[PDB]
């Protein structure tokens, strides 16, 4: 037998590489001066090819998938590079002369806003500007005559405003492999994200993934086929997150029932700070609604699945957050450009042994945030006047499990999260990158000439 | 299609040789993302193209060689490979000898071959 | 017959791509810390090749030529990236204590300058600097004890000074196609810029084009061969610009007849503001001269050409600008680093039916400008002491036509412009980019073996 | 010169085949301008080089094929093409069949050819 | 090794032909440093690959030609070159005719050759 | 005979190109948020190949070696790009209320420090911060009630602080050639850096070179084999530097015998200035020690070598610096992140005709520096509390020679330098870049077919 080289053989092996993005043709037409990032990307394939790899079984590991990490780093960079040419609010750290909401009748959520009057710079370096704005309690902190206040980031980082041109609105994004590489896609209905897939495909691009940033509840994501699906890195490790994917979506209805005012305060030259004017309406704490019956149908289906891992007939308990940073103790998300922080005690407060109006979450709105545990770029989101309402699909959960076992007796579950990498995993679980090597050498009865 | 025969037998996967080499090319930050990737994409193409070239082939798809098969290379019969086996499973075996076999092609052959042709071309 | 593939066949088709620049060997030797952009470019070809394409006819469209757009975007970026490491004048927005020119005897152009004293920062954040400078009326605006003033951009944008090292002085730039692409060049003498060219060539680079920024009058450009040539996108569309190219150049002589003073005011640390000191001379309004007879010879030749489009024996009228932003109501350009704005009423004020000293334009100098309709980067040009004189060739015009027709009876023309894209078109009209595809397949009586 | 015969007949333009493939290569922002262009310049070269390779040629300039000319491809006689016509005008016709003809070359030929050679090389 | 025979005779340096073509490929600022270098690295590879291609070779290492040696090219006998001389010293001589000899290969040969084959392939 | 093309022939010629860097696997593991630059580089080759080029002689010129220039430009860029996301101290230019060290008993080095109290910004734009720090005399300059002071850069440039995360600590760096290029390495023991090398090698990477920035004395570099080696561009040109490389290393022991305090002063929002707190210890001038006997053995060996160039029996004189900027009149270097400036009079003060404790250099510490003769980026290094000690190997010298000859009678040598390019040359002297051209064409008796 003689060695024979073959070019273009179906050989591949696991690899990590630099991907590229696609975002339709429709996501560019949106414009508004480059909403999200889509300005340099190439178009999504109109007729994306997904090819079933006949008789192919491949191992996947959703927890060690560099696609997740690349997406994370990209959206960080994206946020970083989209806030730089924008307005910079560093002078906005100024002694804030601030009182409670004057209120009226009677008491429900009192200190949710302040009236904060501050000396501010005009276009010019001479004459000050004595003017005011509205601020939430989460935005502003007291430090010790009426009470004295300052911005909550002022001892932490540097503030600079989101440019009113762009818009934080997830769009579907596809991730694609360059030449010589391929994405494999596992198509089995019941798949925990780790192990051998029997129906594997190859694609040029992922499905369109909206980079929805949220905690506790996963919104507008993909749902698992036929049945609610549970995914976790180590079921007996109480430190590991548990990702849940639903089969049936749960409608969630949120609203900011306050008409607002955009009061443009000029801190020039050229830099325009958008202040919060006043409240047009009754003074109302925002809220999110879920259908009790719908939420209850979901909880019924979720609990039964958990017992297959934790064993057959055990008590399953749902409870509220254990504590920690605000990012993880509430359901946080954005609506109409505004940042909601929602109390989920009403969502996670139930006990299920083996055998109808609205749920209202007392949300709170913060305007100043710095996600991704970055310290040293602060961001301010300007008020969006009008009634703010949004409707999303709850499509998954990020949960944690208590460590005090109760190991074969009962299990207790609480909402968790905080590592946004877990969000990306829930969509990318069925993908992994491999590199192609079209060479292969094989024996046969052919030999070349003299 | 692309990686169509990837799961079929090596003898059957010899039909999809045309599909793999075909789609192996395809024709302010966040634009450099695709740049550095498609640069490497070229480099990966030329690595194999050069290996293919410096060996007894340089024409794509298939070529033969004058290197005898060392039967300690995990020998199986011609029906136990092409019609009994898949290329990925095959790459899961000779992976050790891959770096070893490649060397016999570039030096022990073409350097031998084309110099053997030098002294026989003089007349 | 059998299919036969041929590599390196003379096939091309219209395409848009990313070009590169060339600028001699001489334009680098100029140095002065990278005047204009030429720091990264490659050298122009010493022996550029222009090859006549025998018996080749090709369609061109100067109005849809992406070379124009690329140049525009490049010079924007260039301006943007050359003003960033330079001095930033944001503190220069300060209440300006400002009086009229004291004058003497008598009155000709009164308020062209102000004496503006302002509190300013030194190297240090403690002690102020009470000092002054000179400013033009176009630079400074009043807002309501002597009169009170501020910089005209302060409510618009952000100021930052041109670095005295670099120099705004057009150099010839060639634009070139990368491998696999080519530039086609139309060589017919009479060509309106749109249609089939009979003498077509291919080149690696364009001719050297000075990126002269100006309005109303085109300066130092190419002239049309034998005859004045008229180019317009739609002759019956009163909204479309009309580009005129001359055969014979018209000398234009401009001067700033004021010796000046460069008073360096230190606004540290390290940042040095160059103030305008005083006037050495009589107080004189700048001016530009054109030879009346020469201008008249030109107008005679221009009118006759216009009648071929508008019909045989009609009245042709030249009138001054209709109104609009300062950029379009004057002839604007730069000389000795200084920005001239010139009243062209004396140039466009004549009536020509079918059958000698100096023209003086009352120019005005502005120091603070932000071209390209960009809002949010302001630029300041520091005074260049000494007598400033320049001489240019008027080589073309940007005109508009009135819409109130008078459609077969008479035509009225006015200077226009404002879209600087029209400037680039006047030089690039003879070029377009195409891509090469060296494959072609053809039938013949040859077939390959078994 | 470069694009010299571009206006001459296809039979005459076969002489300038050497000039086109020759100049097809040529060897802080505003430097990346030339970079991204010359990257694509390589990629454009390799696209055709790969097509040329995966077909019955892989040697540059001219090659023949075993694909019969489908006479619905806008047939003209051998004197009505090479000595009556220019390549650009020719590319203005078969543009429809370009994507169609290319496919018959890569799969229907070399995959057929080199596999036809496989079973006849065993002896 | 790499540049092993660089100091040996041209006839001996013909053995290290395999080593030179092999290592000729090898597979936020300060990352672009390696980028622009390895881009040019590809371009340098393809320049010679194209020249090699457009001449009578296109297979790597060695090829012959139908161009007769002009004896004013600084003629030495076959023993005064291969076994008396090193390639660098040799490149220190014909450097003048390098640009001159290269031209006879691309046009005077392959354009002549493959067109000579055109009129003899018709039967 | 017929022309025959050969691919992959050992042909090369001198060329300049863009190199890449390598830095082990160990230099990345150091981390501390990217110490020096190593964040993007690729790994050093574990088994670097150095191949002797048998029977090969090649000319080198260490004085015209673009590798030196590339390294210089890289480290400049590196410094430039590593100080940008860091704290910016521009407000730190503030009237400094400053007194001498109060001292005690008695007098040795008096004014080496000041007590400087200054009004400073807090996190907020309202209330000031009246607080102080310690500053060296080299840091601060007086300008004319107690004496009034300001920072020495305030009239020169812009200050911004080294981020406490990164660390100025040389690591070995290898420089490598891309594909198609090679580095040649001269291995002759006695080599002046210019001329033909008999033992030449090719490598993918240089040896690991620590980018040690210093003057007068070369530290931690390579030593010459068997004998001290002298390298100079023109021995009879008194304007040219003379680089000396030792055979035997000389230990140098330096210390900052003052425990210090890091007093963090918050100049927010987010920006934290690290002030110098106080002195824990006796007030002691730092110093560097060299072994007298060891230094004397060195001087004995250095002098004899110099006489071979300047002739057989002449007087060799060592004297101190002639004057010039502080960078060249002291031995400057860094230790524990701190910048030492050392009086070398005790080192260069001896006369050697042809036939034992400690040397203490009265060093001074400056905190504010701007190397590489750059004007417009200033840098501040924050105090590193604790006892600072370092030990280095003196491995070479940068010297100058007096021009008043005495041309065959005697020679006088003084420490010199200032052009840091000379530092890089001392390590890179044995390397040069060449490009490969694998084509070559040759006559033989082979011809091809019809
Ligand atoms: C999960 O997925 C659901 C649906 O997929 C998603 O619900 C979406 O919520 C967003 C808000 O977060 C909605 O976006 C806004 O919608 C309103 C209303 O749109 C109406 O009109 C359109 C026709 O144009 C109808 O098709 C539609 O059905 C509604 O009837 C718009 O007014 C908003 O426009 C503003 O925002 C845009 C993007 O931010 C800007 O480009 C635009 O210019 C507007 O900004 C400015 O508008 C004013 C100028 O006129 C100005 O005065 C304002 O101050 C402001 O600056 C915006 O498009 C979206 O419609 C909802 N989806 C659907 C199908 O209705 C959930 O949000 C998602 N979950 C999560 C967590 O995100
Ligand atoms: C259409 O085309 C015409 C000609 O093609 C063009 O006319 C040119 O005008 C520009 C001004 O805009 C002229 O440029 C200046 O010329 C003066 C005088 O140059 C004399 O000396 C040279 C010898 O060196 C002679 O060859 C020449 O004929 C003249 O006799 C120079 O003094 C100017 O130098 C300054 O500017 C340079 C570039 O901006 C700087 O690099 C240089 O350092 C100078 O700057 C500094 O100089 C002083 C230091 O000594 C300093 O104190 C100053 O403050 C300043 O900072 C400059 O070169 C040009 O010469 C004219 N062309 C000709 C042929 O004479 C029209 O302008 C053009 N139309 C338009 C609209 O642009
Ligand atoms: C010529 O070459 C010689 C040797 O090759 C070199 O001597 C070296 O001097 C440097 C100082 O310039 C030394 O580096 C420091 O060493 C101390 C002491 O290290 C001890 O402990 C290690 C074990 O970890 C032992 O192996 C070693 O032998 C010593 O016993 C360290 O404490 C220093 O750490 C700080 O600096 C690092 C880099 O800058 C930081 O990454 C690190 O986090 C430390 O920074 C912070 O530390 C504290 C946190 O705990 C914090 O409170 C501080 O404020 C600070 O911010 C540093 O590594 C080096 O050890 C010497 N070499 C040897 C072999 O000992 C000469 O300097 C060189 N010549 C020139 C001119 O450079
Ligand atoms: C979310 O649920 C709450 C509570 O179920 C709704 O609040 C009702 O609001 C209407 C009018 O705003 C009142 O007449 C009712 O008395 C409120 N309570 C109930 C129980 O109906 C709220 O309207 C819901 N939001 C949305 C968008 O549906
Ligand atoms: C431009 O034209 C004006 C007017 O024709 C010239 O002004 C003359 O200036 C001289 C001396 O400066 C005076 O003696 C004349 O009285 C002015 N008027 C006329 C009509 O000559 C001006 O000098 C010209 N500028 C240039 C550069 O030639
Ligand atoms: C460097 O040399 C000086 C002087 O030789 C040393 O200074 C001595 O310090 C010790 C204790 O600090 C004293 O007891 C001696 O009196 C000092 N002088 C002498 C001559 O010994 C200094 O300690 C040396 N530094 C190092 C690090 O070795
Ligand atoms: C030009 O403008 C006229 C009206 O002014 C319009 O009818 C016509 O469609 C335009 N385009 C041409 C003539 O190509
Ligand atoms: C070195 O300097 C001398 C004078 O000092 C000069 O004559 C000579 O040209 C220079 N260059 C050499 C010797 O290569």
């Amino acid at each position: 037998l003689w060695v024979t080289v073959y070019y273009g053989v179906p050989v591949w092996k696991d690899a990590e590489t630099t991907l590229f993005c696609a975002s339709d043709a429709k996501a560019y037409e949106t414009e508004k001066h480059n909403v999200w990032a889509t300005h340099a990307c190439v178009p999504t394939d109109p007729n994306p090819q997904e090819i079933h790899l006949e008789n192919v079984t491949e191992e996947f590991n959703m927890w060690k998938n560099n696609m997740v990490e690349q997406m994370h780093t990209d959206i960080i960079s994206l946020w970083d590079q989209s806030l730089k040419p924008c307005v910079k609010l560093t002078p906005l750290c100024v002694t804030l002369q601030c009182t409670n909401v004057t209120n009226n009748i009677t008491d429900d959520m009192r200190g949710e806003l302040k009236n904060c009057s501050f000396n501010m710079t005009t276009e010019l370096r001479d004459k000050k500007q004595k003017v005011y704005s509205l601020f939430y309690r989460l935005d502003v902190v007291q430090i010790n005559s009426n009470k004295e206040y300052r911005l909550i980031n002022c001892n932490t980082s540097a503030i600079t405003q989101a440019c009113p041109k762009v818009s934080f609105e997830p769009i579907p994004i596809h991730y694609c492999a360059p030449a010589g590489f391929a994405i494999l896609k596992c198509k089995d209905k019941k798949f925990n994200g780790t192990g051998p897939c029997p129906s594997v495909s190859t694609v040029q691009c992922t499905h369109g993934i909206k980079p929805v940033v949220s905690t506790q509840l996963l919104l507008n994501g993909s749902l698992a086929e036929e049945e609610v699906m549970i995914r976790s890195e180590n079921i007996t490790n109480n430190a590991k997150n548990i990702l849940v994917q639903f089969n049936t979506p749960v409608q969630i209805n949120c609203t900011r029932p306050n008409n607002n005012t955009r009061k443009s305060i000029r801190i020039g030259p050229g830099q325009a700070f958008y202040a919060t004017g006043d409240i047009i309406g009754d003074i109302r704490q925002a809220h999110c609604n879920v259908s009790k019956a719908t939420w209850n149908e979901t909880l019924g289906k979720v609990v039964k699945q958990l017992r297959k891992h934790f064993g057959n007939n055990t008590i399953i308990r749902f409870a509220n957050s254990s504590g920690g940073d605000l990012e993880v103790t509430t359901h946080s998300f954005n609506c109409g450009g505004e940042f909601f922080y929602c109390n989920t005690s009403g969502l996670f407060n139930s006990t299920w042994i083996s055998n109808n109006d609205s749920i209202t979450l007392p949300c709170r709105i913060k305007q100043i945030i710095n996600m991704w545990q970055r310290i040293g770029q602060a961001m301010y989101a300007p008020p969006i006047q009008g009634v703010i309402r949004c409707v999303s699909n709850i499509t998954g959960l990020i949960l944690t499990r208590d460590g005090g076992s109760t190991n074969s007796t009962t299990e207790t579950f609480r909402p968790g999260g905080g590592d946004m990498r877990d969000n990306w995993r829930s969509e990318l679980y069925k993908y992994k990158v491999v590199k192609i090597e079209p060479l292969g050498v094989a024996p046969t009865r052919c030999k070349r000439r003299v | 299609g692309f990686l169509g025969a990837a799961g079929s037998t090596m003898g059957a996967a010899s039909m999809t040789l045309t599909v793999q080499a075909r789609n192996l090319l395809s024709g302010t930050v966040w634009g450099i993302k695709q740049l550095q990737a498609r640069v490497l994409a070229v480099e990966r193409y030329l690595r194999d193209q050069q290996l293919l070239g410096i060996w007894g082939c340089s024409g794509k798809l298939i070529c033969c060689t004058n290197v005898p098969w060392n039967s300690s290379w995990s020998n199986r019969n011609l029906s136990e490979i092409w019609d009994n086996m898949t290329w990925l499973q095959w790459d899961k075996e000779i992976s050790n000898y891959t770096q070893i076999i490649y060397g016999l092609l570039e030096e022990s052959q073409n350097q031998q071959e084309k110099n053997e042709q030098d002294l026989l071309a003089l007349d």
